[PDB]
DNA sequence: CCCCCCCCCCACCCCCCCCCCCCCCCCCCCCCC
DNA sequence: GGGGGGGGGGGGGGGGGGGGGTTTTTGGGGGGGGGG
């Protein structure tokens, strides 16, 4: 992310990003007074293709036939889109916790109402809780080319 | 002239409980159990004399595995531990925690003091529990009150739903905004004990410590519903049902549907008002917090294998109670069996159907192969009792049907005549193909149903006239009739030569107290598990003369595929390893019985 | 005085609040017990020296800088954390009355009110007690000045040896006649009828399963009024419950609160019990299926939203049926005049078609019968003095525990009745003999055995039990 | 076997928080003993 | 040469201001069952 302060026309740069949208907490600037009044340059910061997608245990391999567990898997950049409502696949990646982000302080956002932790500051009285995901930097599938070319300089 | 370590508001020293709990954890010996227990005169030295917890941590350390389970019973059978159980059941997390501490302890000292070489590192890596159980009477999930709120307690119950595994976090860590130092914080009751200043005292910046999510080290919490069994509930009213959190490895002990005991302490916890503000209802949410959990041979294989009248002997032993039926018993006993698979498709389900007169025993029969079978299910071809026959798409979820339940056993079907027409379309797929197509929801798949089926099916009306054929006495259209592999008739037909030798049969069973009713499951288990039948060169020879013989007398391949399978199953009893001529000579007579009707 | 009188709900108007009060009402629903606090203590991290707040409040504000002056003197700004140990808990439970139909005024809705009742008065109410409460009648606050209100309970008054008190019917006499006849005592005749009812209550013998239960279906006109045979027998066993065909468990979630739960159907609460079935032609396939399973496994199953159970249902089925068209013909058979079918109609272990005739002697009795009770406002004297549940109770309790032993000349002879009775089979009507109908005279002169106090079953019970049998069979053809 | 029906499922005060201002405390520097 | 006093900076506390806080009916499609 990058950010040009609203009383001077100073700009940060190569902000990282937590799971919140985070803007600057100082003005680069030592003449300037600023903290949190900031404008997002929208060209100036990179953006990801990102993608939720919801993965279910395989039917094959519940035990009992109860049900299936669930997962949520973010997927990035080139490996957007490769998977399919239907398909089976295989990950692989991080595992993570993302947290509440209302919880732990939004712009523009009012906080959400299992206990979770508290007493970080940025919470005050609120109490921050986590889901786990998979960060996955790859995909497989592990479940029409008519011109002559396109097909044979494919094969071996 | 020194501090004190005291289990708070009780005054019990914590040196106390640690060497009374250490002097039983080890030189306990599980002899003294029978004192406390009734019939003390079993003890008996050679079995009895064991250092029982020595001989628990012995093996548990050779699988290097963190967690003991421990009768509390056993702390009453041994004096200088009867005080320590009524510190446990009092004051349980404080005694529970330090009986863990002796465990490690008991661990690490046995390494250096029994002396035999061992990893210490990981001994001093891992972390060790205790798992109390039996702690108490399992009083009732209705009876608990308020002066529970901190005891070990026992709850009886059954699960109705699990969440998937919370990440509850351990250890947070922080990382210093400007100087990119890094320092780990156990979390103290929950809270977030937050560093104010970087810790280095060469940058030491105030509120530049921020939290790496995705770097604290994370427990695994679960929290399962419990419903009060129907056993306990006063008649008129809802049961009741307590919310218990499970950790770590004891995450996932059980699954909806369960019914189960849980030892753990009673806890209790207050609730917001609303995130936003501190304030507190003013009555607390309950919850059980777990430390235990628990639900509700060859040689004799090899020698009754030898037996060459093995096969009416199992076939007479999974219903003795039901006067003679044989070839129907022989029939589902090869059933019971099964052929064998392949990879290319081509399995090893056999499938059999009873039609006749309705008030006869196949109803019975039914009920005894589903209550052999190690995975089977009863229901009848019709409606749902909250169960019924095929996969169905309902709220959205897909609900696996009775068919698709019984994957790798028996599915037991009576009503069979009285079916609905959907599903008697969609027995054709797992018939052949032992799958059911599903292609709803963005969800498209065969789900596969590998199920040997047994069909209870009926006449038209009260009574069965063996003057028509099968297919103008029942419902069911011949198709489907045709996919069974033996098709039998049971008849109430009066003959005194029968009847009063089932009625003596029947009324016997109130007076009386080779028949292998409850060695049969071991044996098909053992059958299922390591044989598996080739068809000999001989056998292919004998199949096919056999299958002319039948054509030029109807037949069909479907018909030699089931001599086949029936052959196979028959190999797999006896424990042979390859389909022999005999083999393939009683698939063949059986089936010859069968297609006569 | 206003502490002793039982008001109604809605004659509580908002002057009695403060005053302690007596209301009289049915209690419609009850919480399970929680701990509210009355005092929260406080452990202090850096002196040691706790703290305590009392809690006045629905809600409270929790403490965290050390108030003590072991702190406060060295003005140190220690942590104060809550204890569960150190608190004082009371038990809390909120239950809610509602006003009797009684006192529910011409077009009115039945008006309800929250009770609040702490310690050791807690679980003194259940759903369905009729009963008397004196609480303090209090507000509390969320409407701006509209309050809710609630009555804190103080006190309750509810509306409603064995072994040698058994010998004083024992002794007394003709006791299968006697307690036939004490099945609804005001409903005349169908003294068979009454006398295979009273065997559900007894049961059979089980052993490794064989079993206990023995069911009936009461057939036939709806003009019998057989509805209130079932209430009756219904209200003498211990255990039982009253249906209707308009049963089968499911996973029955949100019932008050968004909530799961697993409701066992009233196959499950009939669990050692009788479930008795009114209505039973126009219950549903659902309901059809779970019948079918507790008749057969004593079981009922779930496959349902990942819970896959079988709860247990060793239950007695007492069913009533009525005909299509109204009334019954009685030239054609039972499966053309009522909607069930067949397969479970075998299954019962005795089956009265209990037919309503018109007649010139019947018809003066029962109207002489119902315009007494018009007249006079109770039912007229019976010619003889019935046993009252509670006491036949006793004896129910004596009979189901003294199960006997089969005997080898019961064994000879229920053999040689039951090949006489398939020579009659050979020939019509589902009610021919059959092995079931063999397992039934079997259970059946059991429960005669059970209910003589029998160690052994006799050729006289099995006698009866064969006479019950053939009397019923005789019934679906008149 | 075909068509029609009918059944099912689905859509204004109080607390937390943040900012601003004032005073006090602690350190450093300079002078005095 | 060390200790006291004066002066300046920096931090903490207190106060003040502000903002946030489910059944019942109607219509439609699809599936299942019954009657000619
Ligand atoms: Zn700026
Ligand atoms: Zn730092
Ligand atoms: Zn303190």
């Amino acid at each position: 992310a990058s950010f040009t302060c609203d009383m001077c026309r100073a700009i940060v740069d190569n902000v990282e990003q937590s799971f919140k949208y985070t803007e600057p907490t100082f003005c680069p600037n030592p003449s300037c007074e600023n903290r949190a009044f900031w404008t997002l340059n929208v060209t100036r910061s990179r953006f990801l293709d990102w993608q939720k997608v919801r993965i279910q245990e395989n039917a094959n391999e519940i035990p009992t036939g109860s049900m299936p567990r669930t997962l949520d898997v973010i997927l990035r950049g080139d490996s957007v889109e490769r998977a399919k409502p239907g398909d089976r696949c295989k990950f692989t990646g991080v595992e993570i916790v993302v947290p509440d982000v209302t919880q732990l302080g939004l712009p523009g956002v009012k906080p959400s109402s299992n206990s979770g932790v508290t007493g970080l500051r940025s919470l005050g009285v609120r109490d921050l809780t986590y889901k786990i995901s998979f960060l996955a930097c790859h995909v497989i599938s592990i479940g029409n080319e008519r011109d002559q070319e396109v097909f044979l300089n494919s094969l071996s | 002239s020194e501090p004190l370590r005291i289990i708070w508001g009780t005054n019990v020293s914590i040196q106390e409980c640690t060497t009374n709990f250490r002097n039983f954890l080890m030189s306990f010996k599980y002899k003294f159990r029978k004192i406390l227990d009734e019939r003390e005169e079993f003890i008996n030295n050679t079995t009895d004399e064991e250092l029982y917890y020595i001989k628990q941590l012995n093996e548990m350390r050779e699988l290097g595995t963190s967690n003991l389970n421990l009768d509390a019973r056993n702390l009453l059978a041994y004096k200088q531990t009867e005080d320590l159980y009524h510190q446990l059941l009092n004051y349980p997390q404080e005694v529970i925690s330090i009986m863990d501490q002796t465990i490690k302890d008991c661990m690490v000292s046995l390494i250096v003091d029994n002396n035999l070489d061992y990893d210490l590192d990981e001994i001093e890596t891992k972390f060790y529990k205790v798992r109390p159980y039996n702690v108490g009477s399992c009083k009732g999930m209705r009876e608990l009150n308020p002066n529970d709120i901190d005891k070990l307690i026992n709850l009886k119950g059954l699960v109705l739903r699990s969440t998937p595994v919370i990440p509850d976090m351990k250890v947070a860590f922080f990382k210093c905004n400007v100087c990119d130092h890094t320092m780990a914080v156990e979390i103290d009751r929950g809270v977030i004990q937050e560093p104010a200043r970087c810790e280095r005292i060469d940058c030491n910046e105030p509120n530049s410590m921020s939290l790496i999510h995705n770097r604290c080290s994370f427990a695994d919490k679960q929290v399962i519903k419990l419903q009060e069994t129907p056993d306990f509930v006063p008649d008129g009213q809802t049961p009741h049902s307590i919310s218990l959190c499970v950790y770590d490895e004891l995450v996932d002990s059980c699954r909806a549907g369960d019914r189960i005991e849980v030892t753990g302490t009673f806890r209790s916890i207050p609730i917001r008002a609303n995130s936003r503000q501190r304030v507190l209802k003013s009555l607390y949410k309950t919850y059980v917090d777990v430390v235990h959990v628990k639900k509700v041979d060859l040689a004799k294989i090899r020698e009754v294998a030898a037996r060459e009248d093995l096969y009416s002997l199992l076939a007479r032993s999974i219903a003795p109670s039901i006067y003679e039926l044989e070839d129907v018993k022989k029939g589902i006993l090869l059933q019971l069996f099964g052929g064998t698979n392949k990879t290319f498709r081509y399995r090893g389900d056999i499938n059999i159907l009873l039609c006749g007169d309705p008030s006869t025993s196949k109803s019975q029969i039914l009920q005894y192969v589903h209550k052999i079978t190690p995975r089977g299910v009863y229901t009848s071809g019709k409606g749902s009792s909250a169960v019924g026959l095929t996969a169905y798409i309902t709220r959205l979820v897909l609900e696996s049907g009775a068919l698709v339940l019984s994957d790798g056993g028996v599915c037991c079907i009576d009503e069979f005549d009285k079916m609905s027409d959907s599903t008697r379309s969609v027995l054709h797929e797992v018939m052949e193909q032992q799958t059911i197509s599903i292609a709803k929801a963005g969800i498209i798949t065969t789900l596969n149903a590998r199920s040997s089926i047994l069909a209870s099916a009926n006449p038209i009306g009260s009574r069965y006239n063996p003057n028509l054929p099968v297919t103008e006495n029942i419902d069911l259209p011949p198709p489907l009739l045709s996919r069974f592999d033996l098709v039998y008739l049971v008849l109430d037909k009066v003959d005194e030569k029968n009847d009063r030798e089932l009625a003596k049969h029947l009324t016997n069973l109130y007076l009386e107290d080779v028949l292998p009713v409850e060695f049969l499951t071991m044996y098909i288990s053992y059958a299922k598990e390591h044989i598996h039948p080739i068809i000999t060169e001989a056998a292919k020879t004998e199949l096919v003369r056999a299958y002319v013989g039948m054509r030029k007398m109807t037949a069909t391949t479907r018909q030699l595929e089931s001599m086949i399978r029936l052959a196979e199953a028959h190999a797999k009893m006896k424990l042979k390893n390859v389909v022999e001529l005999e083999d393939v000579q009683e698939a063949v007579r059986l089936i010859r019985s069968a297609i006569k009707d | 005085a206003i502490s002793s009188k039982p008001l109604s709900v809605r004659q509580i108007k908002g002057d009695f609040l403060g005053q302690l009060i007596t209301v009289r009402g049915i209690i419609t629903r009850v919480s399970d017990v929680k701990p509210a606090v009355e005092v929260i203590a406080y452990t202090c991290d850096q002196c040691g020296y706790e703290v305590f707040q009392e809690v006045n409040s629905r809600t409270f504000t929790p403490l965290s800088e050390c108030t003590s002056e072991e702190c406060s003197q060295n003005q140190t700004k220690g942590q104060l954390f809550m204890s569960t140990r150190a608190s004082k808990f009371s038990a809390f439970q909120e239950c809610k009355i509602q006003e009797l139909s009684q006192q529910v005024p011409v077009g009115h809705i039945p008006r309800s009110l929250n009770i609040h009742v702490n310690g050791t008065l807690v679980r003194s109410l259940s759903p369905g007690d009729i009963v008397d409460v004196t609480g303090i009648f209090l507000p509390a606050p969320y409407a701006g000045l509209l309050t809710e209100t609630y009555l804190e309970a103080q006190f309750v008054r509810q509306h409603k040896d064995v072994e040698e008190r058994v010998m004083e019917l024992i002794t007394s006499g003709d006791v299968y006649n006697r307690l036939a006849k004490s099945i609804a005592p005001e409903i005349y005749g169908n003294l068979d009828v009454k006398k295979a009812l009273l065997l559900l209550l007894v049961g059979g013998v089980d052993k490794r399963k064989i079993r206990g239960d023995i069911n009936v279906c009461l057939m036939g006109d709806p003009g019998v009024a057989k509805s209130q045979l079932l209430k009756a027998i219904c209200k003498i066993s211990p255990r039982g419950v009253y249906t209707t065909g308009k049963l089968t468990a499911a996973v029955m979630k949100d019932p008050v609160t968004d909530e799961m739960i697993l409701e066992g159907g009233a196959l499950v609460l009939a669990d050692n019990g009788i479930c008795c079935i009114d209505e039973f032609d126009k219950m549903d396939e659902s309901d059809r299926t779970a019948i079918h399973e507790v008749m057969e496994q004593q079981t009922i199953s779930i496959s349902k939203a990942g819970i896959n159970t079988t709860l247990n249902a060793r239950t007695s089925i007492l069913a009533a049926a009525n005909p299509l068209y109204g009334r019954y013909n009685p030239r054609l058979s039972p499966l053309d005049n009522i909607n069930l079918p067949a397969a479970l109609l075998s299954r019962f272990d005795i089956l009265f078609l209990m037919l309503d005739i018109p007649s010139r002697d019947d018809d003066e009795k029962l109207a002489e019968h119902v315009t007494y009770v018009h007249m006079h406002n109770k039912q007229p004297d019976l010619d003889f003095t019935p046993v009252e549940p509670s006491k036949m109770r006793e004896y129910i309790a004596y009979a189901k525990t003294k199960r006997p032993v089969m005997s080898e000349a019961v064994n000879d002879y229920v053999v040689q009745a039951y090949i006489r009775l398939r020579q009659d089979s050979k020939r019509f009507s589902f009610g021919q003999a059959t092995p079931r109908t063999l397992l039934g005279i079997i259970r059946l002169s059991q429960a005669l055995a059970k209910l003589r106090l029998a160690d052994m079953v006799d050729i006289d019970d099995v006698e009866e039990a064969l006479r019950l049998v053939r009397v019923s069979k005789e019934s679906l053809y008149q």
